[PDB]
């Protein structure tokens, strides 16, 4: 059980106009820059999985043990 | 059910294709003779254009589709003759064969082989035989292929040659209005590589004819009103050489390329000056091209014509720079004295005379500010040398009565009382200049700087005013002395004056207003280069504004000067540079949108406006970004003032409802500025919308906002019966429309409505489609953006010279070498023709006709008669030479 | 101020001056469409991002309940005394009713429609306007499409009617100077 939080704050902005063609050139702004500015930003992969194999199927219980 | 007695064609032309696969098979007789007998019938029926239900295509499509599908691919023995015939007789039916999804099937037959010339039987048909589907294919398939793989196979080279031949065909079939659809393909073919279209069309029109280019030029020039920025620049630059390459008129090149000075490229303006010095060899083609180069586009061009021919071939520069200005002043004096101008009217203020009996008695007004407003009325109405000798002594007694600020304003009124004077205006000012009063001296210096404003000659650049500036002993007697200089060299970007006014802000004087005025002057001196001013300003902002959280005079002088120093550039790199320079707290972030929009003076970008309205959309703005929304609404009128006039009306529709009805602070307060800036003609739509929400001040809202609506009430020049409304509002202005809060506002509005009969026009639109300069100052004047309480005190120093980009009203003048001719023409309403084959009637209502040097008026097109040949520019320039030539016996 | 111009005109923009299958018209109607979509988006955001609301001042509901839920509309005919006017219903049945507070006792005038309760039948409000839907329907609000360009040439008649109905509005300086009333 968690208290949680949530808000709306904003409404959608699907302003479809001649913008639909600008998106073709705008991405080039990244093609000419993101290949030179940085190359070595990354995060580890496959280590998040190594939890599930150690399933502790020999579960231990103390002396006064509830059990279904 | 109509079938029978004639459908033998669905019999024999049905058996022949049925055995045509056999023709491609072991029997070459079907491979040759049957192919010829089908191709000849198809060519004959699609050749004539009398029956628009083709009798051969429409009886074959059902079987012919599969026949063509299974004939060409299943032949495997493609000889030149048989394969050429098959491709020729299977490429034509596709327009009838397939539906809209045919872009992928324009080449399934035609690309297989090129049989001879595809236009040989597609030569004289306008938009019937093949050029329609060919144009569609080249429009869409080529663009899809060249989207990223521009350098490719025949889809670029051979497609280019096909485009050339199809343009030739469009010209040679009928040479009809479909030529105006040839540019379509030109802009649809190589969309991105438009250049290799536009140049091609230039050369194609080079050997076309020297007279059939004007229509193409007009179509392109009015298609350039709105498109992609780079496409805009490319189209403009390709239009530039058109009046030179094919045609040799070369007379409008100097007029239609000044429009590409600021917006296109600085080096474009350099090459325009280069071509203007290379041309103008004919003496006529120099005095006219130099008439507009100074008083219609901008200044700072009095030294570019000083070559080794400075006797008369290069002495014209000094003529058109300042001597033409003096001659124009003398003309605007003589004509005005001839027609309509008494010496000392001073009546409009006294026009409130029928109200003497109304409302009981008088003797109610004793306000000291009233004397100030009265003086400003007497100044503004007395322009165009409406000097009042000893009738301004009332301003001397008021100057000796009260209102030191009003004293300064009254002293500066003499600047615009004697406007654009060089002989003795300074001499008149000098007598009162040595009055041993700080405010009087400051007003005298402001008036002196105003007198030579716009002339930008080398008369007294820094002789008198700067000698006092370098002696800025008093706090008050330091701002205007430099501020007027910024106005005096507004059109001049001379770095000497820029670095000389930089020390004003580098003096570290305690008067923050002095720093603000220096920033304004440096902004209004240069509108292009000199980023060093921007660096110095930003450094001063960082070192000063960080420790203060005061009124927007910072936001009224620093970011405004920054935007003026980099105004009018769609590169947006300078915008990003200044944006990343001043990342700081939100009270400074108010200037982010200001600097963002100041570099977007006018263009078609619905993205820009979309983010402009999304930025200050609602946000509920609990006293957070009210200044941001204020500048957003004050600027929404900008970027939209040249939308081909559709945007103006649509914007008025948006502003009339959206912000007016569901607005809280941006709507109730800063919504009249957009109307006050949208237009300056005077029309019932806005003149009705403004008073309905304005004469009812709605004191519940920030009632002072209604006062702002009063000022933009006078946004229309050219006096008219609009007065009749405000006159009435004057009487309700006694109790309502608070006197101590709106009296001076109403009075200045009523003085601006009927201000100067001559020189009334002030809208920064010289030429039908040009707005080069003059918006600089007009932006600072309207940059009060609320805070009218601050305006009450600042204006006495500012409002006198706040709007000083006024051009003279009249445009109709013979302008002969001796000004011999008077007039013979017919003024009328605006144009009534765009793309008409029949005679073009520009003058909708030719009924109106005058034969004097009289005024032009805003919605007036002028045409001439009596065979004067008007060889200068043929439209209107106020300085056309109009030499006669009548070789018509 | 009267009801004011109350103008009646859709008249968005007519510039289709190419009048053919040219590009100018396509770009122009593109501008029109995108402005209209922009305004629609603004009004959606205006109506979607409203966070502020109380709007009852702890008494508006009190006044709302004090007056009956199905208020009826009647015709005042006299006001003999303060707090004891006399009204009538549709059937011509008069009633010596009372007048309550929270009703601006300034704008009421014999012959004006008023709002009444059921159970006690007192005056609780004033109905601002009453125009039957046979006169508001006669009005026009979408202008018809034609203009002077389509008329086949009637210069005398057009000039005549223009001096009649149009000219006195736009440029009403001459008639006063001459001292004439324009024709009606």
């Amino acid at each position: 059980e968690v208290p949680k939080e949530k808000e709306k704050e904003k409404v959608s902005t699907a302003v479809l106009s001649i913008t639909a063609k600008a998106k073709k050139k705008e991405k080039e702004k990244e093609k000419k820059e993101e290949e030179k500015m940085e190359v070595d930003e990354a995060e580890k992969k496959e280590e998040k999985e190594k939890k599930k194999e150690p399933e502790p199927n020999f579960q231990l219980l103390d002396n006064p043990a509830r059990v279904m | 059910m109509e079938e029978g007695g004639r459908d033998k064609a669905p019999v024999q032309p049905q058996q022949s294709p049925a055995a045509a696969p056999g023709g491609t098979d072991e029997k070459p007789s079907g491979k040759e003779r049957r192919d010829a007998g089908d191709k000849d019938k198809e060519q004959e029926l699609s050749e004539e254009d009398k029956q628009l239900q083709d009798e051969l295509e429409m009886l074959v499509e059902r079987l012919g589709e599969k026949d063509t599908s299974l004939y060409r691919p299943a032949l495997e023995e493609l000889r030149r003759q048989i394969r050429s015939s098959t491709t020729s007789m299977t490429s034509v039916p596709k327009p009838l064969k397939f539906l809209r999804p045919h872009y992928g099937k324009l080449k399934e037959i035609y690309e297989n082989m090129a049989p001879g010339e595809n236009k040989r039987f597609a030569a004289d048909i306008i938009s019937v035989l093949a050029m329609t589907m060919s144009g569609e294919r080249e429009c869409l398939k080529y663009r899809l292929v060249g989207s990223q793989e521009e350098l490719a196979s025949w889809g670029h080279e051979y497609v280019r040659h096909l485009a050339g031949e199809v343009a030739k065909e469009w010209q040679e079939l009928d040479d009809a209005e479909k030529v105006q659809r040839e540019p379509l393909l030109t802009l649809v073919k190589e969309i991105v590589p438009y250049n290799m279209a536009h140049n091609a069309e230039h050369e194609a029109c080079d050997l076309l004819m020297e007279i059939e280019q004007v229509d193409m030029l007009e179509k392109d020039i009015d298609e350039n009103a709105y498109a992609k920025v780079c496409l805009y620049l490319t189209s403009c630059v390709n239009y530039v050489p058109e009046p030179e390459n094919s045609a040799l008129l070369r007379c409008a090149l100097g007029v239609f390329r000044k429009f590409s000075r600021f917006p296109e490229a600085l080096r474009l303006a350099l090459m325009l000056n280069d071509m203007e010095l290379v041309e103008d060899i004919f003496t006529s083609c120099k005095d006219v091209v130099v008439q507009k180069q100074m008083a219609f586009m901008l200044g700072r061009h009095g030294v570019f014509l000083e070559l080794s021919e400075d006797v008369e071939e290069y002495e014209d520069l000094t003529e058109i720079m300042s001597n033409v200005q003096l001659n124009s002043n003398f003309l605007a004096l003589a004509r005005e004295l001839d027609i309509m101008e008494p010496k000392v009217p001073d009546d409009i203020y006294k026009t409130h005379l029928e109200n003497n009996r109304f409302g009981g008695s008088g003797s109610q007004v004793d306000s000291a500010r009233m004397n100030l407003a009265s003086s400003f009325v007497n100044g503004f109405v007395n322009a165009a040398f409406g000097q009042d000798k000893l009738l301004t002594d009332d301003g001397n007694k008021w100057l000796y009565k009260n209102k030191d600020h009003g004293m300064l304003s009254a002293a500066a009124s003499l600047g615009m009382i004697l406007l654009w004077d060089v002989d003795g205006g300074l001499t008149q000012i000098d007598k009162y200049l040595y009055s041993s009063e700080d405010y009087i001296k400051s007003g005298a210096l402001l008036a002196c700087g105003i007198v030579n404003s716009g002339v930008r000659n080398e008369c007294d650049p820094a002789l008198a005013l700067l000698s006092d500036y370098v002696l800025h002993n008093s706090n008050t007697m330091r701002l205007g002395s430099i501020f007027g200089l910024g106005l005096a060299y507004a059109g001049s970007n001379r770095e000497d004056v820029l670095t000389l006014l930089l020390p004003v802000m580098g003096d570290s004087k305690s008067s923050m207003e002095v720093a603000g005025v220096t920033a304004l002057a440096c902004g209004m001196i240069a509108v292009g280069s000199c980023n060093g001013d921007v660096t110095s300003t930003i450094l001063q902002t960082i070192m000063e504004k960080s420790e203060t959280e005061l009124k927007d005079t910072y936001a009224r002088w620093l970011p405004l000067g920054l935007g003026l120093n980099h105004l009018g550039k769609g590169e947006a790199i300078e915008a990003i540079l200044a944006a990343l320079e001043v990342v700081s707290e939100p009270f400074r972030s108010f200037a982010n949108t200001l600097v963002d929009v100041c570099a977007y003076a006018g263009s078609g970008n619905v993205l820009k406006v979309q983010q402009l309205l999304h930025i200050c959309s609602e946000h509920f703005d609990s006293k957070e970004k009210e200044e941001d929304k204020d500048k957003k609404e004050k600027k929404d009128k900008d970027k939209k003032e040249a939308p081909a006039d559709m945007g103006a009306h649509q914007g008025v529709a948006v502003l009339g409802i959206a912000l007016i009805a569901m607005g809280e602070e941006i709507g109730a307060e800063m919504a009249l500025r957009t109307f006050g800036h949208l237009l300056r003609y005077g029309e019932p739509t806005l003149r009705r919308a403004v008073p309905l929400a304005l004469a009812l001040i709605s004191v519940s809202n920030p009632r002072l906002n209604i006062l702002d609506t009063l000022s933009k009430f006078s946004h229309d020049a050219d006096p008219e019966v609009s007065y009749n409304s405000i006159f009435a509002m004057g009487m309700v202005g006694s109790g309502t429309n608070n006197a101590r809060l709106a009296a001076m506002l109403r009075q200045l509005a009523q003085y601006h409505a009927k201000d100067p009969n001559n020189l009334f026009m002030v809208r920064l639109a010289q030429g039908l489609t040009h707005l080069g300069k003059g918006t600089l100052t007009l932006c600072p004047y309207h940059s009060d953006r609320q805070l009218m309480s601050q305006v009450a005190v600042a204006g006495l120093l500012t409002v006198l010279v706040s709007f000083l980009d006024v051009r003279n009203i009249i445009l109709g003048k013979s302008h002969y070498v001796l000004y011999g001719l008077v007039a013979a023409m017919q003024p009328r309403m605006l144009v009534t023709f765009d793309e008409e084959l029949r005679p073009l009637p520009v003058s909708v209502r030719v009924g109106q006709a005058v034969d004097v040097v009289g005024q032009a008026g805003k919605p007036k097109t002028i045409t001439g008669f009596q065979t004067h040949t008007t060889p200068v520019l043929l439209a209107h320039g106020e300085r056309a030479e109009l030499a006669t030539e009548e070789f018509l016996p | 101020k009267k009801k004011t111009k109350g103008p009646d005109a859709a008249s968005k923009l007519p510039l289709v001056t190419p009048h053919t299958q040219c590009r100018l018209k396509l770009l122009k109607l593109e501008r029109i469409k995108d402005y209209l979509l922009m305004e629609e988006e603004f009004i959606r955001n205006q109506e979607q991002m409203k966070p502020l609301e109380e709007k009852q001042e702890e008494e508006r509901s009190k006044v709302d309940d004090l007056r009956g839920t199905p208020m009826s509309v009647g015709t005042l005919e006299e006001i003999i005394d303060d707090n004891h006017a006399i009204v009538s219903t549709s059937v011509g049945s008069e009633h010596y009713v009372s007048i309550l507070s929270f009703v601006d006792k300034d704008l009421l005038e014999p012959g004006c429609s008023v709002l009444l309760n059921h159970k006690v039948h007192a005056v609780i409000g004033v109905l601002m306007d009453d125009t039957d839907p046979l006169v508001t329907v006669m009005k026009v609000e979408k202008a018809p499409q034609e203009t002077y360009a389509d008329i086949g040439g009637l210069d005398n008649q057009i000039q005549e009617i223009k001096e009649s109905v149009e000219l006195p509005l736009t440029h009403p300086e001459y008639y006063e100077e001459m001292g004439i009333k324009p024709p009606k």
